[PDB]
């Protein structure tokens, strides 16, 4: 016998705290569904007033904070601390907790991905300017010594023809 | 009479000497000449190759070149006439004794002189060989005046 | 208020049918959760013989086939038609909808970028390899024309030595 | 008595005749023989060039040269005595007509050839200048000896 709140507001949701309540993980599911239609400014300006000695203000801040565009070091940092909310959990959010942790892990993968496309990306455009310009530099030795080789051929040339 | 007798060994003294000495001397001269304008040639081939091709070890052999060179032209001043001209040889000899040229070719005034050396080489040997047939045509003119004499004394 | 079945027990959720569960969550977070803890062998060998036209059936078909390291272009096959079936979602069901193909979609993003980051890397070896035979063609044409000037210069000392 | 006279003088102005003559041929077989062996060095060095560079413009003045001392050895038959080391040559210079070498240098027997060829042509200049002393020598000895012999046996 578990109520209803998802036709509600989720800002009073958002709001309350408690033993009583956090035993139903319908109004987790109605703060994650409301944390992305959030403007993510006014989700960090929410989100400051909350602190992380907790297990469930650190859920829920990792919740705001995770749909903003931030850079993967506090999103690594914060995929590293949520083992202590792990530490303590109720069985019923443990499946929406395994979830989120889920998603945020491929997040970080397909960053760290990107990140080693552009890093190998870089390391082949600088392997192919330094070989174009060893290129460059041996085309110019081989136009040198060609060019010796015609003017002697010329020289010989025109001595032979003098007499 | 005593006169013929003497005559006849002044005629073959003179003759004898004369003859020997022409002959030697021509040949002498036109050797040393055809060797000039063979070495001139191969000296402005190796100046040409070294500054196309920088090598010290053509320096070297041109060098080598240049000392043989210079070594064969003073022994060649006495048959000369013209002193000028020799030394004018010589002195663009000495000319020619340093290679410099920026340039895959030659200095633009070190192949204007190297051209006038190449002329004034053909003149030489040009000048060597009138005056070897000088020489020649001399002895023929001189003997043919000893033969004059002889058909004078004819008469008797 | 809904009635809470807060034990996890796969054995009998295709059995309910979810005729009268479709208004509580807590029945998918059951769903989802037996589905990533079993082994998915056993949840693809059931997935053939449930219905596909149905959209619930679809649903948990999708689910239960999720796993087992499947094909990236049947993935977005199938999550394109949850998208096109995507009109029959409850209200209260609407978030974990959300939240799954989120997930799903960005599984097939991570799988399109390790893909594109495959290819950038073969086309970088095969330019590598191009230029470093290019280079290896252009160094044997300039030891040879070096080679033929050596034997120029051999031959030209070897004549000024003969006199 | 007159007629001696008239016969020395009709001998003297023959030998005139044949020292003028002489010494004409002579230089012009020291020059010939020169240029000989230049043209057999610049043999040598277009072959091995051409060789080297593998070029057609190398084999066209190649030919040139082969064809101005092919024209050479036929404009000095007459002259050396002995005649095998000559048609030597000849055989040499013609069989050296086709370019055959590989990997930047003449095929084995082509180049002792061409040694043995540079070889023959030094013997050449040297039997020459041989017959060139020979010519002057004998000029010289026959000339003393005639004039000699006439001054003595006319001494009445």
């Amino acid at each position: 016998q578990l109520a209803d709140y998802l036709p509600t507001a989720c800002a009073d949701i958002w709001s309350l705290r408690g033993q009583a309540v956090e035993t139903n993980p319908l109004y987790w599911l109605r703060t994650i569904d409301c944390a992305d239609r959030l403007m993510p400014v006014q989700s960090r300006a929410e989100a400051r007033a909350l602190t992380d000695d907790n297990w469930q203000n650190a859920f829920r801040r990792g919740i705001l904070l995770a749909d903003a565009k931030i850079t993967p070091p506090e999103r690594r940092a914060i995929v590293t601390r949520l083992e202590a909310l792990s530490a303590q959990i109720p069985a019923q959010v443990r499946p929406v907790y395994q979830i989120w942790h889920d998603g945020q892990a491929l997040q970080l993968a397909l960053s760290a991905e990107r990140q080693r496309y552009s890093k190998l990306q870089q390391m082949s455009d600088s392997e192919l300017d330094a070989l174009r310009q060893q290129q460059q530099a041996l085309q110019t030795q081989l136009d040198l010594t060609t060019r010796k080789l015609e003017s002697l051929t010329d020289i010989e040339r025109q001595l032979s023809t003098r007499k | 009479l005593l006169v013929l007798a003497w005559q006849a060994w002044q005629s073959l003294n003179a003759l004898s000497d004369q003859a020997a000495v022409t002959n030697r001397s021509t040949l002498i001269d036109a050797r040393r000449s055809e060797a000039m304008t063979n070495v001139a040639l191969e000296m402005e081939r190796s100046y040409r190759q070294y500054c196309v091709l920088d090598d010290p070890t053509l320096a070297k052999v041109y060098q080598s070149q240049r000392k043989r060179y210079s070594d064969m032209l003073d022994a060649h001043a006495g048959v000369l006439p013209d002193d000028k001209l020799y030394q004018a040889l010589r002195q663009d000899l000495n000319a020619l004794a340093q290679l410099q040229c920026k340039d895959s070719g030659p200095e633009a005034a070190a192949a204007a002189r190297l051209e006038a050396f190449a002329n004034a080489n053909t003149e030489m040997v040009q000048a060597t060989r009138t005056v070897v047939y000088s020489r020649g045509q001399q002895l023929q003119q001189e003997i043919a005046e000893r033969g004059q004499f002889f058909g004078w004394q004819a008469l008797v």
